[PDB]
RNA sequence: GGCAGCCAACGUGUUGGCUGGGUAGGGGAGCGUCCUGCAUCCGGUGAAGCCGCCGAGUGAUCGAGUGGUGGAGGGUGUGG
RNA sequence: AAGUCCAAGAGUGCGGCAGUGAGACGGCGGGGGAUAAGCUCCGUGCGUCGAGAGGGAAACAGCCCAGAUCGCCGGCUAAG
RNA sequence: GGUGAAAAGUACCCCGGGAGGGGAGUGAAAGAGUACCUGAAACCGUGCGCUUACAAUCCGUCAGAGCCCUCGACGUGUCGUGGGGUGAUGGCGUGCCUUUUGAAGAAUGAGCCUGCGAGUCAGGGACAUGUCGCGAGGUUAACCCGGGUGGGGUAGCCGC
């Protein structure tokens, strides 16, 4: 019958994908793609058998628009009034990984697995990422022609 | 009038073509 | 397998839950260490399972006829017996039930190897 | 106040496992030159002959 | 003629029962609230058992996008040049291809791109 | 080399010896039925094109027949009292392939 | 690929064609319980009941298939 | 005049047994109201819900698609 | 209400203040011990197997890794037309009944189990429809004779 993957039938690969001057959600969504194991033809909903994806220069996402001073992050503390919003501006210079990964978070499923999924992601403001040991392989954020 | 202009509105979506119960 | 004997104290007056209490403090121990942790625990229900224990490890003396100290309390239990019913009287008339609960002690202990 | 729903068996046996008891810690002492347990608390009173070691 | 109706009743109890085995709670254990479960695993069992030959066509379409888009082609066109092609292997078989050997999914896609139309956005 | 046969409105990848469960075939055990084939792969190259696929079959035996899994429908509607109980076996032959 | 309802054809059991969501409600055909006429069969070499295993039927359900427990009565056919 | 016509499971008459007589929203024509109401009252070989499962509308009786005999780890589509 | 065929109702020994038990005996059986035939469910434990402490669960269903047990084969651990148990994880998923235009409904009812609890009967009643007997006829009521369910009984009643 259809083919489910036993124990040791997950592999992994180390994917560097480099930021400077890329669409946020063109990054994140093929992040995701490439962190979920879309990419992979013994792709199985049930299993986590992604990729691990670093993306190096976060600081140097390109935002379209006008959405660096009108595009707000919202946070809520569970207190009355505890509600403090953040530009996608004052983010990118208080601390700028977690915007990049904000948008992957949100294009991964919510569910248990996605929790799972999403210690795959590395994210690093510099051009240099300390995961040299896995030899990660620079990926291209390519289309397919039809 | 907010919950009733946005619920008599959603009806006018691709999907309900115009219609929807209780306008 | 080792070798076993027996010991059941039934219709005990006192509530199962308030014998486990206690039978929880002393499963798969040494004879002994049982009895001297029944001796110096604080709750009465000790007063119906150590003699249990107690009960048991005689009948290994004198029906099995095997070592006073090798004997460890493999197992032990407490089950539910008859229950007894009352009526205590509240305000206004109203009359409310009371339960007189009881228990029945087992013990299987077993000589086990030092 | 009422319980509004009976409490299902997950729940009672939850709390129904912190109404336990604790062996106490007993030590030796020798007594009429045999050995017996007795609490650390009760250790001078048994080594001066105010306990009764049945 | 006075019947105890205890022997015929108990019948639809045990069955029931017997069912209900592996259900958390009271679903297991009582006749009554076992049978509201029954009712619910059973109409979940006919909606389940119709829609799992979606759940695993849309398995085998993912397989077989992630495979076509490693040999870099479409899922679409793939399937369009399969049907132009004549080449009638359904989706299970198809992602079966996919996994076990790819060497013949290349070349089948070889052959489905090869039966293709030279503009696929041609007026025709 | 391997084929995928059509049986059954079904198509299912075999190869020598294996053994397939598809839906009823008038055919005794013992007999050997021949089925069309969908795609046939031998080693590294494959037969995808229409004519040359018709011209090979594949021919397996019958090893019995058997009744599917038990299915027990219970359809139900609440508020209305409706309830409607019946049940389902699928009748099936057991398929040991010889050759393609 | 399996079933069923209405109808048709040869013909006298098949095949074929159409049809088979459903409350109030109407009609048809059945499952299980007990008591009994008549007929047969089983049972201290272990009946019923209960607990299982392994199975079966389109449904109610079945198991003159099997074990454990049990200790004196039961099954089936055809009517009431 | 034809069509459908191994069906609409259609008309009409007589009889046995009914349930129903609180309807809802949407499209079109209108009264009452302020050409207000998820208002109220009528018309409609109009629809759906009632008595309708499945797909779409985020969720969402009454809107769009489509009427569930059962099974399949086959294919083609509808609204989207 | 129910020990057993019969009290043969557990002598004696041991732990315990007793209650209760453990040996030994009685018995076909003590899974029959004067709490006694069978001994279901609710409810309560103990032992083992799998699982579970970053997780928003009408508590299921469909797919499913891992572990555990079992049946075959080849052989000596890995498949197989297999079968069970448990289930990390993923998709879908708003209890039952009443009553309502419409209730998962925050409308009613229901803590749980076991036993019980609702279209029955009388009548030469009425109407209709099956089935049977006799048929321009059909049939008796009270009653009388029969240890019976059988036989007589023309008064009437319905058709004409
Ligand atoms: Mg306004
Ligand atoms: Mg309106
Ligand atoms: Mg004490
Ligand atoms: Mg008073
Ligand atoms: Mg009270
Ligand atoms: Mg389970
Ligand atoms: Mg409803
Ligand atoms: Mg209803
Ligand atoms: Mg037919
Ligand atoms: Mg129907
Ligand atoms: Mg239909
Ligand atoms: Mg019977
Ligand atoms: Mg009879
Ligand atoms: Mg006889
Ligand atoms: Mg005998
Ligand atoms: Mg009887
Ligand atoms: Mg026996
Ligand atoms: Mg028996
Ligand atoms: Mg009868
Ligand atoms: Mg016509
Ligand atoms: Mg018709
Ligand atoms: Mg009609
Ligand atoms: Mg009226
Ligand atoms: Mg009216
Ligand atoms: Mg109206
Ligand atoms: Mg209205
Ligand atoms: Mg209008
Ligand atoms: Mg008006
Ligand atoms: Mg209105
Ligand atoms: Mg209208
Ligand atoms: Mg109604
Ligand atoms: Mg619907
Ligand atoms: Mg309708
Ligand atoms: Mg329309
Ligand atoms: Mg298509
Ligand atoms: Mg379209
Ligand atoms: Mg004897
Ligand atoms: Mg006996
Ligand atoms: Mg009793
Ligand atoms: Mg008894
Ligand atoms: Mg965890
Ligand atoms: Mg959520
Ligand atoms: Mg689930
Ligand atoms: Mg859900
Ligand atoms: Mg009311
Ligand atoms: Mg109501
Ligand atoms: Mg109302
Ligand atoms: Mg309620
Ligand atoms: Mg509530
Ligand atoms: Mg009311
Ligand atoms: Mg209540
Ligand atoms: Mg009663
Ligand atoms: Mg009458």
């Amino acid at each position: 019958p259809t083919y489910t993957p036993k124990a040791g039938d997950t592999t992994r690969s180390w994917y560097v994908i480099d930021a400077s001057d890329v669409v946020l959600g063109r990054l994140a969504s093929a992040a995701a793609t490439l962190l979920r194991g879309k990419h992979k033809p013994t792709f199985t909903p049930n299993v986590d058998g992604g990729d691990f994806v670093i993306v190096i220069n976060a600081d140097k996402i390109a935002v379209s628009g006008d959405k660096l001073t009108k595009k707000f992050a919202y946070r809520h503390s569970g207190y009355p009034g505890g509600l403090r919003k953040r530009t996608i501006g004052e983010l990118l210079e208080k601390h700028p990984t977690r915007v990049v990964e904000n948008a992957i978070i949100g294009m991964l499923p919510h569910n248990k697995l996605g929790r799972q999924i999403q210690k795959k992601l590395k994210v690093y403001a510099g051009p240099d990422h300390p995961h040299a040991a896995q030899q990660p392989i620079p990926f291209e954020i390519k289309q397919v022609a039809q | 009038a907010k919950r009733g202009r946005k619920k008599r509105d959603r009806k006018h979506s691709k999907a309900n073509h115009g219609k929807r119960p209780n306008a | 397998e080792f070798p076993s004997a027996t010991a059941k104290a039934r219709y005990v007056r006192v509530s199962a839950t308030k014998a486990r209490r206690v039978i929880d403090l002393v499963r798969g121990k040494s004879v002994e260490e049982a009895l001297d942790i029944l001796r110096w625990a604080p709750q009465a229900a000790s007063e119906p399972v150590a003699k249990v224990i107690a009960s048991a490890a005689a009948n290994a003396q004198n029906n099995e006829g095997l070592d006073p100290s090798t004997l460890v309390v493999a197992t032990v239990y407490a089950d539910e017996g008859p229950t007894a019913k009352r009526i205590r009287p509240r305000a206004q008339g109203r009359a409310f039930r009371i339960r007189k609960r009881t228990s029945h002690i087992t013990v299987i202990v077993e000589s086990r190897p030092p | 106040a009422v319980p509004k729903r009976r409490m299902s068996r997950a729940n009672t046996r939850s709390r129904r496992a912190q109404w336990k008891a604790e062996a106490p810690g007993l030590v030796t002492v020798s007594v009429a030159g045999q050995q017996r347990k007795v609490p650390r608390r009760l250790l001078k009173a048994a080594r001066l002959g105010l306990v009764d070691l049945d | 003629a006075r019947v105890k109706r205890a022997l015929n009743a108990q019948k639809k109890r045990r069955t029931v029962l017997k069912a209900s085995k592996g259900y958390r709670g009271q679903r297991s254990r009582l006749y009554r609230k076992a049978k509201e479960q029954q009712l619910h695993s059973l109409t979940y069992a006919y909606r389940d058992r119709r829609a799992r030959k979606g759940e695993f066509r849309k398995l085998w379409i993912s397989r077989i996008n992630a495979a076509a888009r490693a040999n870099d082609i479409t899922y679409n066109r793939l399937i369009q040049g399969l049907k132009a092609a004549g080449v009638e292997v359904d989706r299970k078989n198809l992602a079966e291809l996919a996994v076990s050997d790819p060497a013949a999914f290349t070349a089948l896609v070889d052959v489905a791109r090869a039966a293709l139309p030279e503009d696929v956005n041609a007026p025709s | 080399t391997y084929a995928i046969v059509k049986t059954g409105g079904k198509q299912y990848k075999v190869a020598a010896g294996d053994v397939v469960k598809v839906e009823k075939l008038d055919s005794e055990p013992g007999a050997s039925v021949s089925l069309p084939v969908a795609l046939v792969v031998d080693g590294a190259n494959v037969t995808s094109k229409a004519d040359d696929l018709a011209k090979v079959a594949v021919t397996a035996e019958v090893l019995e027949h058997t009744k599917g899994p038990k299915i027990r429908i219970h359809k139900f509607k609440n508020k209305t009292g409706y309830h409607k109980r019946q049940g389902h076996r699928q009748q099936l032959t057991v398929l040991k392939v010889t050759g393609i």
